[PDB]
RNA sequence: AUAACCGCUGAAAGCAUCUAAGCGGGAAGCCCGCCCCAAGAUGAGGCCUCCCACGGCGUCAAGCCGGUAAGGACCCGGGAA
RNA sequence: CACCUCGAUGUCGGCUCGUCGCAUCCUGGGGCUGAAGAAGGUCCCAAGGGUUGGGCUGUUCGCCCAUUAAAGCGGCACGCGAGCUGGGUUCAGAACGUCGUGAGACAGUUCGGUCUCUAUCCGCCACGGGCGCAGGAGGCUUGAGGGGGGCUCUUCCUAGUA
């Protein structure tokens, strides 16, 4: 079930068949596989995938040169890939042919303390007429005495953003080895320089 | 004359085989026995019970229409959060929690009621941890 | 008055073997095990195999006439016991073959391949005519019913899968 | 896996019956599947990798005080947080 | 009817935000048809989701325009004014008709007419601090259990075939 760590990149048009291709350019670089975990002492499958290299040595003991190829250990080796066992060694950009569709985990843009509105795109209030300091309000929360409470899931204002987010099914306009890059068209989440994970897609699995 | 009162006492170990024993019938004895009201010093106020460990839990048998008729539910704390699961689905999903949960229901609430509860380990057909005893039963 | 329950079925070539949960029967055509009631005693006789039943109580009864039919079917079973007719009427309805599987064009915009269940076999004598052979009979009886259930008679003139029986209205 | 329903096999009730024993089909619904949260799941799970088995006291029960180790904070430069 | 509330349980409608019921408006699945087909009628299952924009009136409702797969009925203090509105009702001004000798009066009409910065507890949306998870640490995780989502039309091929 090849899956890929990576930093999207930027944004940018392509132009195919006569075509305009809006696409994200997501960097999948060389993944050293560092671990495995099988159903024998796991219970599942997976694989992690340690990315960027850096570190200076500012990887204290907990670093696992255990399984060889550490190579200095990676800033994020954080996340597996579940029920994927890749070419024994070093996954690359090579899993991904020009027409597959990917599945591409990002963290959402942050917007702190977003009101209702926004949050949840809540009509509000009306900016003229009766008015009255309520424009951008939520208006009712509830009944009566019966139930005499609010639901548990109700719809508020709160921390909205910076979370876990997976556009699905997006097609694969390009690859390049040569320098890691993948080009998938559109919605990949969270900012540039953030960190995404590319998966198989689950349309087909 | 002051009535007797244990002291620390015994922490004993018993083994029960649970399949083709009905289940609340089954359930009854096993909860009688997590507080030692057997036991001839037996006290309401402090847990003076035998561990029941039980194997073969899923091959707990059961009267009428009751593996379709009978659901168990939960709510969770949202609207329509009420879910709905029969006899049939629980076994085949979860058994050893059809059995935990006629007993949990037959032990007396509060602080004590549970603990009492923990002293019991319900598993799926045999086998289980051995370090203690285990003076099986019926 | 006087109930398929208590006669008696028979033998000729074929075994029987009585569990207390079931009966192998097993004939020259391949063999057939027939789950039964715990209750109600089966016993071999000579050339023969009676079913009796513990009381008389109206559930009693009702049991009975099953069990002593539910075994004879696999008895005539072991020895030929398939059949079932099933001819496709209809103008450009057409019953074709492909090897095991049995392929039909019964008017759709496609045709219908129907590969057959172990211990069921597929003939067309014949493209407008099938027949499906099996050992079973609830087995047959079922492949037989699905294959017309495609749609079918039923219609305001005759079109699609009819058994050999059933005529038909407006 | 099921609803209405459609059937197979089939007695009671010789015939017949989808049903009383059985089995097969059958819904945008139900359970999984997708997405997100989630071990305070006090039932607090797992795997990998690190430091180690001090000094006095507590004479026994669990402890008390220091330094320490792997680490971790404090402080500081910042951040689509 | 007059049982809690008159040392106060703010009253219609709109807005906002919903949530639930199913006696189902649409979509899914069915039986019957006085069902040729297509299209309907009628009953059964089914509450997952969906269920338009305008003119008039304070209106709810309803009539109407243009659409639609459909323009569903109800409950939640005729849900929701420590959330808004204040057009209606429902104080003091004024007028009409009407009634009364009169002061005045009208589920009759008319024009106007003070909607009160601070959330303690519960509840809800978020975010931490503490302790626990019996050696102490840095990573990576399983998912018990929750939540989200769930709609639908047109055209074309089949085939102008049955
Ligand atoms: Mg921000
Ligand atoms: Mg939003
Ligand atoms: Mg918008
Ligand atoms: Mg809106
Ligand atoms: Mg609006
Ligand atoms: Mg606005
Ligand atoms: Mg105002
Ligand atoms: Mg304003
Ligand atoms: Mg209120
Ligand atoms: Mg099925
Ligand atoms: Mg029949
Ligand atoms: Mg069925
Ligand atoms: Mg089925
Ligand atoms: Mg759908
Ligand atoms: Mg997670
Ligand atoms: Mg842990
Ligand atoms: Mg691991
Ligand atoms: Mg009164
Ligand atoms: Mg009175
Ligand atoms: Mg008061
Ligand atoms: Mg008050
Ligand atoms: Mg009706
Ligand atoms: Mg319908
Ligand atoms: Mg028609
Ligand atoms: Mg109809
Ligand atoms: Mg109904
Ligand atoms: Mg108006
Ligand atoms: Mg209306
Ligand atoms: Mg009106
Ligand atoms: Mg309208
Ligand atoms: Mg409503
Ligand atoms: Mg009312
Ligand atoms: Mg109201
Ligand atoms: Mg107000
Ligand atoms: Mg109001
Ligand atoms: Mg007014
Ligand atoms: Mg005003
Ligand atoms: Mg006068
Ligand atoms: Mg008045
Ligand atoms: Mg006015
Ligand atoms: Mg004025
Ligand atoms: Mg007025
Ligand atoms: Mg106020
Ligand atoms: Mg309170
Ligand atoms: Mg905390
Ligand atoms: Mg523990
Ligand atoms: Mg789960
Ligand atoms: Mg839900
Ligand atoms: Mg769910
Ligand atoms: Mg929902
Ligand atoms: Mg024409
Ligand atoms: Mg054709």
């Amino acid at each position: 079930m090849k899956g890929i760590l990576g930093v999207k990149v930027g944004m940018t048009r392509i132009f195919r068949d006569d075509r305009a291709v809006p696409v994200t350019v997501i960097l999948a670089g060389p993944c050293p596989v560092v671990q495995r975990r099988t159903p024998e002492k796991d219970g599942y499958t997976a694989v992690q995938l340690g990315f960027l290299p850096q570190n200076p040595k500012r990887v204290n003991r907990p670093l696992k040169g255990h399984f060889a190829k550490a190579g200095v250990e990676p800033v994020r080796i954080l996340r597996e890939i579940r029920d994927f066992n890749p070419e024994g060694d070093t996954v690359t950009v090579e899993i991904f042919k020009p027409g597959e569709r990917v599945d591409v985990t990002g963290t959402s843009k942050g917007r702190g303390f977003a009101g209702v509105m926004k949050r949840w795109n809540f009509a509000g209030g009306p900016d003229s007429h009766g008015a009255h300091k309520i424009h951008r309000h939520p208006g009712s929360i509830g009944n009566r005495k019966t139930p005499g409470r609010v639901y548990k899931g109700k719809k508020m204002a709160g921390h909205y953003g910076a979370e876990r987010v997976t556009v699905m099914n997006l097609e694969v306009v390009d690859v390049i080895p040569e320098e890691n890059l993948l080009l998938v068209k559109g919605a990949v989440p969270g900012p540039n320089g953030g960190l995404v994970i590319v998966r198989e897609t689950k349309k087909a699995a | 004359m002051k009535t007797y009162v244990p002291k620390q006492v015994e922490p004993r170990w018993v083994l029960i085989d649970a399949e083709g024993k009905t289940l609340g019938r089954l359930a009854t004895k096993i909860a009688t026995l997590l507080r030692g009201k057997h036991r001839p010093d037996w006290t309401p106020n402090v847990a003076m019970g035998d561990f029941v460990v039980v194997v073969n839990a899923d091959k707990i048998r059961v009267t009428g229409k009751k593996l379709e008729q009978k659901i168990y539910t939960r709510y969770s704390g949202y609207p329509g959060g009420l879910k709905k699961i029969p006899l049939e689905k629980m076994l085949a999903t979860h058994p050893e929690r059809v059995l935990e949960h006629a007993v949990k229901g037959m032990l007396p609430k509060g602080p004590l009621g549970r603990r009492l509860f923990k002293r019991l380990k319900v598993y799926a057909g045999p086998d289980h941890p051995h370090q203690a005893q285990r003076p099986e039963k019926l | 008055s006087r109930i398929g329950r208590l006669p008696i079925p028979v033998p000729k070539g074929v075994s029987v073997e009585v569990a207390p949960g079931r009966v192998k029967v097993k004939g020259p055509k391949g063999e057939l095990e027939v789950p039964v009631s715990p209750e109600m005693r089966v016993v071999v006789e000579e050339g023969v195999v009676r079913v009796e039943r513990p009381s008389d109580e109206r559930r009693h009864k009702s049991l009975h006439g099953l069990t002593r039919t539910l075994i004879a079917n696999a008895v005539k079973g072991v020895s030929e016991g398939y059949s079932k007719e099933l001819l496709i009427k209809g103008i450009g309805y057409r019953a074709r073959l492909v090897g095991r599987a049995l392929e039909l064009t019964v008017g759709f915009s496609h045709p219908v391949v129907v590969e057959p269940p172990e211990g069921i076999t597929f003939e067309v004598p014949e493209p407008t005519r099938v027949r499906v052979s099996g050992i079973d009979k609830q087995k047959v009886g079922q492949v037989a019913a699905n294959i017309r259930a495609i749609r079918k008679p039923s219609a305001y003139h005759e079109k699609g899968i009819y058994y050999a029986g059933e005529p038909v209205r407006l």
